[PDB]
RNA sequence: GUUUGAAAAGCACUUUGGAAAGAGAGUGAAAUAGAACCUGAAGUCGUGACAAAGACAAUGGAAGUACCUCCAUUUCAACGGCCAGAACCAGCCCUACUGCAUUAUCCUGUCGGGGGUCAAAAUCCGGCGGGCAAGAAGUGCAAGAAGGGUCUUGGU
RNA sequence: UCGAACCACCUAGUAGCUGGUUCACAUCGAAGUUUCCCUCAGGAUAGCUGGUGCUAGUAGAAGUAUUGUGCGGUAAAGCAA
RNA sequence: UUAGGGAUAUGUGGCGUCAAAACUUAUGGGCUCAUUCUCGAUACGUAAAGGGUGUUGGUGGAUAUCCACCGGCCCCGAAAAUGGAUGACGCUUAAGCCCAAUUAGUGAUUGCCCAUUAUUCCUUUGGUAAGGGCGGAAACAAAGGAGAAAGUGUAGCCCUUCCGAUGUAGAUGUGGCCUGGAGGUUAGGACGAAGCUUAUGGCGUGAGCCUAAGAUGGACCGGCCUCUAGUGCAGAUCUUGGUUGGCGUAGCAAAGAUCUAACGGAGAUAUACUCAACAUGCAACGUUGGAUACUGGAGCGGGGAAGGAUUUCGUGCCAACGGCACUCGU
RNA sequence: UAAUGAGAUUCCCUCUGUCCCGAGUUACUAUCUAGCGAAACGACAGUCAAGGGAACGGACUUGAAGGGCUAAGCGGGGAA
RNA sequence: CGACGUCGCUUUUUGAUCCUUCGAUGUCGGCUCUUCCUAACCUAGCGCCGCAGAAGACGCUAAGGGUUGGAUUGUUCACCCACUGACAGGGAACGUGAGCUGGGUUUAGACCGUCGUGAGACAGGUUGGUUUUACCCUACUUAGCUGGAAAUUGCGAGAAAAAGAUUAUCCGUAAGCGGACGUGCGAGCGGUGGGUGUACGGUACGCUCACC
RNA sequence: GUGAGAUUGUGAAGGGAUCUCGCAGGUAUCGUGAGGGAAGUAUGGGGUAGUACGAGAGGAACUCCCAUGCCGUGCCUCUAGUUUCUGGGGUUUGUCGAACGGCAAGUGCCCCGAAGCCAUCGCACGGUGGUUCUCGGCUGAACGCCUCUAAGCCAGAAGCCAAUCCCAAGACCAGAUGCCCAC
RNA sequence: AUCGAAUCGCCACCUACAAGACUGGAGCUUGCUCCCUCGAAGGCGCCAAGUAUAUUCAUGAUCACAAGACA
């Protein structure tokens, strides 16, 4: 007998299996379609997330109820260190698929770039890259490194660099890892020829973040949910809680299927893992490509707000600390805790709708506290509604006395 | 599959020369679907070791629409319950035949599965098979003689891009480039195969004349 | 069932352990007869050594093979009760070699009347003249006293 | 322990109903139908079956034909009988 | 239509693969095209009325063209609840449908594949079984051989011949097997009986019997003919004893709660080196002191009845009990 | 029929997590270890689709899956 | 649209049957949750109208997605209130009780009516009336470990591969063509050594050990 | 061949033969992507426009913007919820002799409360190509004209298949790599 | 280095490619005539490095996996 009623099923079928991430990195499991038409540039680049914050800014669409009004829009502040390409690999197309011809390497790869080889790395040898390393200006490997460059430009549809995110420029005390996160950055633009150019060119050298994206534009991010252990059924797809007065319990599915087809579905919700699943999340509008604090002291201000202020807020971002480095700032959420890396990829939609083209100017950074509730600005504001307190008396008491 | 250490050692102990087992290759360009596929499942039942090359040229009787849609009937097919344990609907060309030959092997005893692992099946012709000996053709299964040409017929490469099978257009440019390469390697030799069929021409009356006359009575003058 | 043993000769003593016990010694034919102690089953379990083995739940039948076997039996010299090969008898099972009848709505010959064609041969119909269409017919019956089988029987 | 307590007995109560019924081979091998029965889940009865035979091994034989001679009112036909 | 096996030949059904056979036979003829349960296709066996200018034959009329009819295949008619079924793949110069052949207008037979059938050859077993031989013919030492019983049934008196053979319920036969005891006979055993054990073979169609080896046992017992019965187990929600998977699993969650140091105790402060300690002896017990709580005078206070009957008390003591623990204990 | 009712019913007020629509915290479990240690159950076992069948198969027919072994769940099957 | 006829599909009704279950398959409806089917209510394309427009009738391809909140009733059903683009119809042991609930049927108490001489009866009304077990196998959900291509072994040799596949340095294309340390002492491309500044803090670039 | 063990049922030291397998891989990173999953779906407003159409009554639609319901994936800046941070304070009864510091009442109670978690109770995001059904056609015969169909073509549905998205080599990846070993 | 094994056709002439209502080339009467490459062979290999009085072969005893195996 059909059910009575109807109710659109419960969680979307796409995303299973909801089973941990293999890896707790952003990976982009396609990059942009390659124009050949276009200038080779990189593709994506890893960040690591930093709080979130709001700003304020004036709206550009013309028919909307908030033409040229002010909207307040939650931001998301991602910091970025320049990555360091170590790399150059090549993919050939086969009819299995596309299979990597080779990779040449810098000639000078970082400590953090090779303690990502190690379990331990202060307790070893030490010795990664080293008989590469001293093969690779013989007369042999500098044929050898020629020969694979070639058989780039003879096989090779698809080339992509290798970085890593030069974490000790990084230098965040809650971020405990010391080596370094690598990932392949996919070559889009130009013939073959002209990618590896670009591969050549950029390789024993960090790329900085502004190099591949603008201010107002939008990204895919790749990042890893935060997870959140084994959840029951209704935390995990957003079942109906059952009534008060059921015997064994509220918190279930009631049935689990009928008497035929005898078993058990995969479209029936189940408990498990809730969190720590790999996501794509694409239109993430950028508003900020922020740069650092020894180039900019006065990150937040605006030409609207003349307050001379950093991104990093009253009291440090809670959990993570301070922004020290070039970021990124989004519009909106991106999947993931604090202190997670993340990948900003370039936009597989279209981005082409009016607003995805909008170009944006800020009004407004709020860089007060996210402990508590945030009311002051800066700490010069603080110092002025409050003056000299006790603590502050008896510093000036010991000054005076010498 | 690439030999271990203990398959390369023992082949530096005993100076192993390089062996290659009696391998048939099916060139099954314009060949009838199911017709080959039975010839082949008797053959390699008999044990035979056959690889078979060029499966997006195979042939199907009937329009193009009608054998996309008997796909697409047997990707209507899969188990309600659970997908990963249901039937695997193989899109290549080259396993669409596989599936074929194997329906047609006894597959669920060992003699069965040494007899569908002795098969390998690749679409268009790849460089290991390229320069291995003669092509050979199932001239029972051609469909010159197997299809009434005023019927239409239907590119296995052609019903299978249709439903899945995103490397036709891989396949077109690496068959594109052996073609030309191939023609290349045969224009020259021309004037080695013009150069040996020019001395067995002349090593007639160079040779006595009364193995010449027993070489034309059997007709290999 | 107390039925340990013939007899308590019911384990002195040594040194590990707080002890239960253990490792040695000793008694006795026997201690794998050490105290509800003759025999010590099946089921179940541990351990040492091996045999392997995908997922067909297992078991099962048939027929071979691979490896093993504190098993049986036979054979070792001008000999076998073991394994092969050919030969030749007999039997039986295969397949080669064919005759007697029958043709007629048929064969052939020319003159017609019919056809088609550039003209005409043919298909077709009809006169009376001859007939054998001769491994000639796929029509009736066939009795023609072998070359191959016999790990399809027995023998020397 | 209660719409007739508990104990021992009569008592191994009685059951046309349910369950069980321990070695091998050989020679033969059925019935669910008839009649009667407070009979319809049972019996007795005839039949089919086995065992023992007996009697002068072709006799008083036959799920069959042929020839002769009887019996029939179903199919068809008819409604102009 | 059925004893235990071989060889040949069939039957029903088949010969593209699975799967034996047309290594997809012919040197046969036609017909058929069908685009989301996907034309069609092994009887029994589980879609119709109606329609088609799809194709292929027929019939009867008329002036190379029309008209009315009838048939074959194909399409439409033709819509259900897990993904699905000519058995699967597939097949379309069929591997489909209807006819027809047998190596093809060549000269005459039977293309070949499969049975618990048929024919025939062996072996067994039983007959309403049918015949023959059984007065030792002669002769023959060791250093050509053995048997020959007047017989229902045997290791069958010996040969030859013929036919049958499956079977529930059931009947019957068996010099058919097995167990306890009894009457007789003939023998075993401390140089090892019964019992137990089995990659211990042997042989019997079988029930079973017998040998061997025990690095098992330690005193009784076999065979044959008769007699006798508490005489044969796989199952009765069978009886009694034991064991086992579940399984080191469910659990040991009311009555708030314990911490500390010193002593006691075998219960520790427990280590092969080249080691300073942590990272290699953990957990747990009693007593007194101290800290912290609780019961809260309808008390985990102090006495009695009923009931119990030594649980009282001291001292030893820890095997089993006090579902954890114990050095404590009713 | 006043009074009375752990009686049966209906509406209104206050009221609220009954609900919209769920979230978050606590004690105790579960969970992991130390000690201790069962039971129910158990023919044999345990992946499916269709077909047939005593006319709802884990075993049979033809297909489709299936490397082995685990911990916590869970209530579709085992006509549990 | 379609009488009179007629040929059928359907198994969400009911009747008929008695095949399976009486050493037990938990016997209604809600609630929950997933999936299927199409005979399509809304949505995507359409054809056709007694289709001017607007609303709409009929039909086709399509089951991808959606298909409600309530009053009364134990209800399936029904019936109105209201929102909506629309509030389509069904299946899964009349899906789903070791998922719940227990209103209702379906015991023992009691009352009423009709029946019965009575005990009692009642597909009549009423009220009150224990919903037990997962720790096993599978399935599903997540979470670990780990072999294996003769899917454990054979030594049973197949590369989506190079081109001496017959001897042997590379580079770049086939005809061509670039150079390749020389003989324990030397040299060359190089990994690590000492002192005064450069590129986007510390790593690179200037000027003793291996190999050719 | 070379290493390592075992031959454990009846006492002991010896050393013969035989059997079992060890004799090459280990570790670390970047990817491939078969196959499987699979998602976004609806609505209202603006103007177009009081226009098309119509005697009048009446009365459309696409491009194009702006929002929204249902669903999905996240997120915690804001706002809201939650407090065993018993955080700071307030308050009642008992109680350490009183103040101090507290404590008891299974967290005494009341107000505010970080962080964390969390709400359609807040916030952000939710995209491409084809194939071909219905159908309307184009050339074009059968059938000297006609005809979308017979060959052949065109355009083309929220269906279907891919892209994106999620898992991913028992899909056994001579895909690439770092360092050791072994040849 | 265990290892004894099953396998028994080699090629830098096949190892390029379409077609079958055609695919040696042309004529014009379009089904016939005409041209040489005659339209039905990938080459080798099978015991003198090549068709010529050249020289080993047992006893491995009459079949047995070929007792050989770099072609
Ligand atoms: N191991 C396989 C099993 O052996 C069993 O039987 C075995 C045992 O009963 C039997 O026992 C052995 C005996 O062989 C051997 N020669 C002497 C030994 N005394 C016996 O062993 C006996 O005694 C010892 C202590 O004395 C006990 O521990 C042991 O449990 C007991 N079986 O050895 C037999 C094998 O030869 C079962 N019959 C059988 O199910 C199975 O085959
Ligand atoms: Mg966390
Ligand atoms: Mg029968
Ligand atoms: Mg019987
Ligand atoms: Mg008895
Ligand atoms: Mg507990
Ligand atoms: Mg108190
Ligand atoms: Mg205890
Ligand atoms: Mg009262
Ligand atoms: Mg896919």
């Amino acid at each position: 007998s059909h059910c009575k009623f109807e109710h659109p099923r419960h969680g979307h079928l796409g995303f299973l299996p909801r089973k941990r991430s293999r890896q707790i990195r952003g990976r982009a499991r396609a990059f942009p379609k390659d124009d050949a038409t276009q200038k080779p540039h990189l593709t994506s680049f890893m960040v690591f997330k930093a709080g979130m914050t709001h700003i304020v800014r004036d709206v550009d669409r013309p028919g909307s109820k908030v033409n040229k009004k002010e909207v307040v829009e939650p931001v998301t502040i991602l910091e970025a260190p320049p990555m360091v390409i170590v790399g150059i690999v090549g993919y050939r197309q086969t009819p299995v698929g596309l299979k990597t011809i080779g990779t040449v390497w810098a000639h000078h790869t970082s400590v953090e770039f090779r303690r990502r080889y190690y379990k331990n790395w202060k307790q070893s040898a030490q010795l990664a890259f080293s008989r590469q390393k001293q093969f690779a200006n013989t007369k042999e490997g500098k044929v050898a490194e020629a020969r694979t460059l070639n058989a780039f430009a003879k096989k090779a549809s698809v080339i992509r660099v290798i970085a890593h995110t030069q974490l000790r420029k990084l230098r965040n005390h809650r971020v405990g890892v010391k080596k370094a996160h690598v990932q392949e950055i996919q070559i889009n633009g130009g013939n073959v020829a002209a990618k590896i150019a670009l591969a050549k060119s950029l390789l024993e050298k960090e790329v900085r973040v502004d190099s591949v994206f603008q201010q107002s534009e939008a990204c895919d991010v790749c990042s890893v949910t935060k997870g959140h252990g084994t959840e029951g059924v209704v935390k995990r797809w957003g079942v109906a809680c059952l009534p008060r007065k059921t015997h064994r319990g509220l918190r279930k599915v009631a049935c689990i299927g009928a008497w035929h087809p005898a078993r058990v579905m995969y479209t029936v919700a189940r408990a498990g893992q809730h969190g720590y699943h790999h996501r794509t999340q694409l239109n993430k509008k950028i508003y900020q490509i922020g740069r650092s604090v020894a180039v900019e002291p006065n990150q937040a201000t605006t030409t609207y707000d003349l307050t001379a202020k950093t991104i990093t807020p009253m009291g440090g971002f809670v959990g993570y600390g301070t922004v020290r480095n070039d970021y990124v700032m989004l519009k909106g959420s991106v999947s993931g805790p604090r202190r997670r890396v993340m990948t900003l990829r370039r936009p597989m939609a279209p981005q082409t709708s009016r607003h995805l083209k909008e170009k944006i100017v800020l009004k407004f950074i709020d860089t007060s506290s996210k402990i508590g509730h945030g009311r002051f600005q800066t700490k010069k504001e603080k110092n002025q509604w409050f003056g000299p307190l006790k603590k502050d008396r008896i510093r000036r008491e010991e000054r005076l006395r010498k | 599959a690439f030999p271990s250490r203990k398959d390369a050692s023992r082949a530096q102990r005993k100076s192993a020369k390089k062996h290659r087992p009696e391998i048939i290759v099916i060139d099954l360009k314009d060949h009838v679907l199911g017709r080959a596929a039975a010839v082949v499942a008797k053959q390699l039942l008999l044990g035979k070791k056959i690889t078979v090359v060029r499966c997006e040229q195979l042939n199907i009787a009937g329009t193009e629409i009608r054998n996309k849609i008997k796909y697409l009937q047997y990707l209507r097919k899969r188990k309600l319950t659970n997908p990963t344990k249901g039937p695997f609907h193989h899109r290549a060309p080259s396993d669409v035949f596989v599936r074929t030959v194997r329906s047609m092997l006894p597959r669920y005893t060992k003699r069965g599965m040494k007899a569908l692992n002795s098969l390998v099946a690749y679409e268009g012709i790849p460089p290991n098979v390229v320069r291995t000996g003669g092509r050979v053709v199932i001239p029972r299964a051609q469909r010159h003689v197997c299809y009434r040409s005023e019927r239409p017929y239907t590119v296995l490469g052609n019903m299978c891009k249709h439903v899945g099978w995103k490397y036709s257009d891989v396949v077109a440019n690496l068959e594109k480039a052996r073609v030309e390469k191939a023609s290349r390697h045969h224009e020259k030799q021309a004037k080695l195969r013009e150069a040996w069929k020019a001395a067995r021409k002349e090593a007639l009356a160079k040779m006595p004349k009364h193995n010449v006359e027993v070489l034309k009575k059997f007709g290999y003058a």
